[PDB]
């Protein structure tokens, strides 16, 4: 995985050239944003179960997903979606820190599509759960890093889909 | 850079990331203007500290520039300033991404099968580097000369 | 050695390569029943058969109105000439081809889509201008067919195909400039009178 | 009176053409007057 | 129409030249490139109705050409605006597997211009889409026969222009 | 050549090309290495095996390079040796590009007619192509030569 | 079969046949019997492929097991796998034919006709075919598995 | 008219482009055969009544034209062939100058043709002056702009004929 | 794995049949070259590092492969390579001392073409490298054993090619 | 000089330059710039030459500072420094003047006479040369390192 940084590093190193204005430019650019990213991440972490209800209760629940024939159907297999649904929302903030979406293209989307084929997982509601903790974290965070938030729930949803 | 070192501890075990890991990239994204100053300086003196670095570094042990040495030759005398040029590179790399992660990557695992297999003297190489911190730190202010002493003295302490 | 070499050195090659009769003349398929046996020849023949007449541009809209015709030709119910009689004979081809135009070029459209000429000369305006007027596409088309021209060129079965007339006079030329015309790319007459 | 337009390419003609393949070489190839230290840790290649 | 090596073979006899080293590599560099070409216009058979469909969406419809008073519309113009548009993908075919445009002037960009200008169609919209079927065929094909589809593609277009 | 035929019948349907055509067109490019030897080798030895097809031909049939013959004196016997040069460059025109399209639109259809007109006997021209097939196989291996002679032996029939 | 269409293209100008097609017979005989390796490999695997590719269909495509679907119920479903086994055979068959001659006449021309007047959606079983296509190329070698998944392109673009 | 660098120029002025590398190494190539043309331009220029009255006497004279009844019978049309053929060496010179055909396009070839059927002028004769024309030119420029000068008097003859 | 002498003692175990003439002849065979074999691959690994950096030197680096953009660029990559090399060379060895390329398949061919293609690595220019191995090993050792030490290495070279 | 060779041949033949003679003259004089260059740069880099080359002369070399050598103490290690100088300034001379007219007349002629009186080591003195050769090399760009190590190999030459 790389950062923007990092990214911008071994975009330099891989033509052999030292950091001149354009490469000083996009690390100042990242360097500018550093705050809005921090907090967003901070209120992310300490809301993270409630977005976690939030999106369920907007996305997924009171439906046919929830009844018997579903898949969500079975604590089992509702402590599963639950979890997934905590586990793309702590990497979608990894992702938003890092200014990088090579994170998740790497320990996230990697096999997911062709796993959730083979398990029946319904990726439709996948992207509507995903959409749904974009929207709670876009209203949690506030105007500071809603945009930057969301960038990265997108790019997760774009990649599933 | 320190996003890396920051994130992949965190993912590691499991969590979002923690106040004081929060509290070290605001320290490094304040220090940001500064940093890209500082590397700015070097790459303007790019040419010009390797060729002071040389120097005195053939002062210290001539030998490898003698008839048994390893950089006995022209051409071989211009591949070791190459490679202390990439080294000063790398330092630039490290001074402004704020960690070691590209100098790491790009120029010390491996290093000392590089030169086994090149049979070129990695205590001489330290020297060369030392070399070039002196320069360095010659053409800074005392803030930033420390600054870029941190990653010219990481870069030696892995050389050996 | 050098009675061999060209005099005049040929500075621009391939500005001598186009010279002559068009590649066209020598570069396309000629398609007959008696060789196009079995299912996959067959429907080149067919689909050949469907751009000689209708000139490749109203051609590739056909999708199945004529269904009836092919299961008769490929059940040599019919022959070849009695396909492209029936082609002719069409509302399609009423439609596109004589329904736009006045009533002499559309003796110059049905003579470069059944014979794959223009027309020879004055008297043979005369002889199929004066019939298509007074009988239709119908009894055109049926002179047409059935004339000497169309016996010895392509007999029973053989698509009608490009020509390229030497004799008589103007007659390549004029079949030229229609060869090189996309349908509704120009709608001159190019032999008047 | 109708515009003229062009047929023959100006890099297709034998001057302009023997001209190029020679700017590609020596830029690709060859090295010149900076310090061989400098000379000798050039990537040839931009973003390959 | 020509080949590459019916091109050579042809600028040779012009001159009344036995094939020398010059002809020779060039008939070389044309074969070493010859699988490439074919496994490329296989995939662009077997693709064909997508990559109109595809380059129709991204540059024709959803505009004012398939609304009344544009050029396409009705269905009689919509099907022959896409029966052009895969004359153009079939010729473009022909082109990169002979490995020369001489069958591209002779076959459709003679009267072409002015045939669009009798009709009334639109040459910028002609070329909006030829240039749509040139990103899909680059995207399927892959980096082996990409630039070589598309300077076929290319050459529709700027003699279109 | 081979790829023009597959695309004029492809075109004449009016279709793309079918995976016959595909793998023709595989095998024909996989053979290029072969053939371009081939033209080569006969490229290298036009001088020889002209010279000896003339040598050839008139041992056979001294008549014509008789008084009353058609290539009798000098600037007679230069213009037969030129078309015995003409008939080979197309023969490894040919070979290069796998059938006889281009020595048929080049050097057969009419030339029974132009032959005619210039009343050169045309089955003595056929007997100083075939010397020239001999000469030709004589300086090729085994595969290489029947490959050639096939393209010999289509002019010898095609001038009949 | 490569046969077929060399006779069949040879007696179209009625003449024996040229060499390049003599090198094509001695190809596809070179190549028969891998032909018919890979197609025993295949029909070995016969039901696990169908069965596979029936679930990544419905996976893909749910609509067509819906109320408002062309296979909705279960003896509809059964007759989309014995479809999509007829579609296995009729590969297996090109494969040893190494023409594509019988999969046209057979399964080809007037599928569209077929599945029109049975309202099944054609790009629905396209969809099939490729599941049927990544299932079979799953346990096959590369060169084997290139070889198979040209024939099944064939089968995804000719039902267009 | 319109030389190189004008072709250049109107070409990307035509798409509203900034000029980018391909551009430059057009206008680079273009520059390095600068010597060249002028040392030919002067030759040429020097060499122009010798160059006409050689090609004259291997093309033209000494046969049915120049006798009774030939088109260049008569002074008043021997001087107007010879005023002709320094027209077409002239237009070629500024031609090899500007190195685009363009000017030969504009200022020569339009009309010329219906004029000389015209007038009766023989077309296959003024074809064979400016190809002896064309021989001794590339005598004279030496081996450094040969081909460029018989480009030029090739795209005339191509042009006439 | 196996050597000449297990392979004929499998071989004739399958047929379950006691050693004749034939098996007796081709275990003479390998006996009497025993002796070179084991000088040989006492100097291949006394000259064994000596062997990969003059094999280095002549096929690897000095190119782009050592310079930015190379595989085997960075002190990682290239020791990685080096590794790679020793490896060849030590099965090389072993492949020459049992008389057979069992080993050389078993342990060393398998899954290396795909690794290869998955890791980027230049398959033609390890294959130029295991030829200069080769040379080094011939000229090292003398003309005793130099077409079967060069065997095996156009065994691994074949392979991987 | 350049011009010196060029008159003293003309003389010596009895006529005027030659216009080749010319064209060398024309060159050499456009060449004077950088010429000079090359020479401020030698002479402003004049004792980092000298003492590095000094050192690694010595580690070559280490019996000439010895109990039993022509440089054993401190002032007779003065003595071999000003040595190099003075073939420093001679090469800066050959490099200004254009050919090894001064160098010759100054420092070769004679200079194994006045070494064999003295006992001291020729081929040390030459050992000195190279190093002091590759010093300069260090400091110029590559064709200006070329020039000079042109007049360095010429005086390593002519000091055998
Ligand atoms: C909103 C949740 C949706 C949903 C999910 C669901 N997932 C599973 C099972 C698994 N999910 C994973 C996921 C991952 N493995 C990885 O390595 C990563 C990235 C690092 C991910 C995201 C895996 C491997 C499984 C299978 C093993 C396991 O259960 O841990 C399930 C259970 C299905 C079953 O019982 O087979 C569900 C239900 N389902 C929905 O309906 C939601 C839309
Ligand atoms: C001395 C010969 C010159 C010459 C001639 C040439 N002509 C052609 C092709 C054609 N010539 C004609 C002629 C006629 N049209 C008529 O109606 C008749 C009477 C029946 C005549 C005389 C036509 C129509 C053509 C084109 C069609 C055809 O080829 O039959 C050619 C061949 C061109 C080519 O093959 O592309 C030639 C060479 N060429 C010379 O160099 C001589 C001066
Ligand atoms: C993307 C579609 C665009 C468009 C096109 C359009 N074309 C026509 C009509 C014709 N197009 C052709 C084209 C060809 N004939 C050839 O032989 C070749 C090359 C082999 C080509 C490209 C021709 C000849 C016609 C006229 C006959 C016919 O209609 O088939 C039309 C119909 C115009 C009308 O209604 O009269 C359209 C609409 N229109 C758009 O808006 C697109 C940009
Ligand atoms: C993946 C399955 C898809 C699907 C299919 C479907 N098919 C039928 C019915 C028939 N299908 C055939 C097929 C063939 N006959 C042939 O000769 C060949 C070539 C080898 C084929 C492919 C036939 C004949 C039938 C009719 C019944 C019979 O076989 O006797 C049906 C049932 C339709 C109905 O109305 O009952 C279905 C559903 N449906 C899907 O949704 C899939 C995409
Ligand atoms: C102070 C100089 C010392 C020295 C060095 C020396 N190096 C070489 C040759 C090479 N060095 C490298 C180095 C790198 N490759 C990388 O990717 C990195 C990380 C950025 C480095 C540092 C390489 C690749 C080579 C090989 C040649 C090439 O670059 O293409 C040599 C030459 C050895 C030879 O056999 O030619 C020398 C002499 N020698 C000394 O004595 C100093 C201590
Ligand atoms: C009742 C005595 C207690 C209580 C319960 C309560 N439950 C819900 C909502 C849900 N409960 C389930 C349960 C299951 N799904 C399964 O698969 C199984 C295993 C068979 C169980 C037990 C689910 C899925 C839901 C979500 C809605 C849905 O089914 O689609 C609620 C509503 C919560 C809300 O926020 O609306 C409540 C209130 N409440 C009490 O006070 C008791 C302790
Ligand atoms: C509706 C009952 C069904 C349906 C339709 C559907 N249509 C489109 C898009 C287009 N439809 C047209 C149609 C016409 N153009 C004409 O000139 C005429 C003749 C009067 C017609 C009928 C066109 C041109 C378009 C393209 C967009 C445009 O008009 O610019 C869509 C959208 C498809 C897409 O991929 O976006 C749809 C869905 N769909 C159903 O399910 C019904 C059965
Ligand atoms: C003779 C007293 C002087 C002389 C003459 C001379 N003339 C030529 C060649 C030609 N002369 C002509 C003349 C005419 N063409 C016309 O239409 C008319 C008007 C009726 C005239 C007078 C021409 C056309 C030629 C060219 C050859 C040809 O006719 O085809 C020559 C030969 C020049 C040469 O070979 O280069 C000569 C020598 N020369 C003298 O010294 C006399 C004073
Ligand atoms: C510009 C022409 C020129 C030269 C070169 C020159 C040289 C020169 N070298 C001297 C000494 C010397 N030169 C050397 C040199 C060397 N010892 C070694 O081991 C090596 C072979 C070598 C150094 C690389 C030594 C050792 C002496 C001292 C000899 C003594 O004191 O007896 C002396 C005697 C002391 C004096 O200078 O008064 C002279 C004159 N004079 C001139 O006019």
């Amino acid at each position: 995985m790389q950062d923007a940084i990092t990214a911008v590093i071994n975009n330099y190193d891989v033509q052999g050239k030292y950091l001149d204005g354009a490469a000083l430019d996009k690390l100042k650019a990242y360097f500018t944003t550093g705050a809005v990213r921090v907090r967003a991440a901070a209120v992310i972490s300490s809301n993270a179960t409630t977005i976690i209800k939030e999106a369920a209760a907007k996305a997924l629940i009171y439906s046919d997903l929830t009844r018997p024939g579903g898949n969500m159907y079975t604590t089992r297999r509702y402590a599963a979606c639950i979890r997934d649904m905590d586990y793309f929302l702590r990497y979608a903030t990894y992702a938003m820190l890092a200014g990088d979406p090579s994170i998740l293209d790497e320990r996230v989307l990697n096999g997911l599509k062709e796993t959730y084929n083979s398990l029946g997982v319904p990726i439709a509601a996948t992207v509507g759960g995903i959409q749904a903790m974009k929207e709670v974290v876009g209203g949690l965070v506030g105007p500071d890093a809603a945009k930057e938030a969301s960038i990265y729930f997108d790019y997760l949803s774009s990649g599933l889909s | 850079s320190v996003l890396t070192k920051a994130i992949v501890n965190a993912d590691a075990e499991a969590r979002y990331l923690s106040p004081g890991e929060l509290d070290r990239i605001k320290s490094f994204v304040a220090s940001g203007e500064r940093r890209l100053r500082i590397a700015q300086t070097l790459t303007e003196a790019r040419e010009r500290i390797v060729k002071q670095a040389g120097d005195q570094l053939f002062q210290i042990r001539p030998d490898v520039v003698s008839p048994g040495g390893n950089a006995y030759g022209e051409k071989m005398t211009a591949l070791c300033l190459r490679d202390l040029d990439y080294y000063l590179r790398l330092v630039t790399y490290g001074i402004v991404a704020g960690d070691v992660t590209p100098i790491e990557e790009i120029g010390i695992i491996g290093v000392k099968e590089m030169y086994n297999s090149l049979q070129t003297p990695i205590p001489a190489v330290a020297e060369g580097v030392r070399a070039m911190k002196n320069v360095a730190t010659s053409l800074l202010s005392g803030d930033d000369a420390a600054e870029a002493g941190f990653y010219f003295d990481y870069l030696v302490g892995a050389m050996q | 050695q050098e009675l061999g070499t060209p005099i005049n050195e040929r500075s621009i090659p391939e500005m001598y390569v186009n010279q002559g009769v068009p590649a066209l003349k020598r570069q396309r398929k000629v398609f007959k029943q008696s060789q196009a046996t079995d299912r996959e020849s067959f429907d080149a023949l067919v689909t050949a058969a469907y751009v000689q007449v209708f000139d490749k541009d109203i051609a590739s809209y056909i999708r199945s109105e004529f269904s009836a015709l092919e299961s008769r030709l490929r059940n040599r119910e019919t022959s070849v000439k009695e396909f492209v009689r029936l082609l002719g004979f069409s509302a399609l081809y009423r439609k596109q081809f004589h329904d736009r135009y006045p009533n002499t070029k559309v003796v110059e459209f049905a003579f470069k889509h059944f014979l794959g000429r223009a027309v020879k000369n004055q008297a043979e305006l005369i002889k199929y201008h004066g019939l298509l007027g007074r009988k239709g596409i119908k009894a055109l088309i049926g002179a047409l067919v059935d004339g000497e021209e169309y016996g010895r060129l392509y007999g029973e079965d053989t698509v009608p195909s490009w020509q390229f007339p030497t004799l008589p006079a103007a007659n390549y030329p004029n079949s030229v400039e229609l060869y090189n015309r996309f349908t509704r790319q120009d709608d001159s007459l190019v032999v008047p009178s | 009176f109708k515009p003229i337009r062009s047929k023959m390419d100006i890099a297709s003609m034998p001057l302009v053409q023997a001209a190029l393949k020679e700017q590609q070489a020596t830029k690709t190839a060859l090295d010149m007057s900076r310090p061989m230290f400098l000379e000798l840790g050039r990537s040839f290649k931009g973003a390959d």
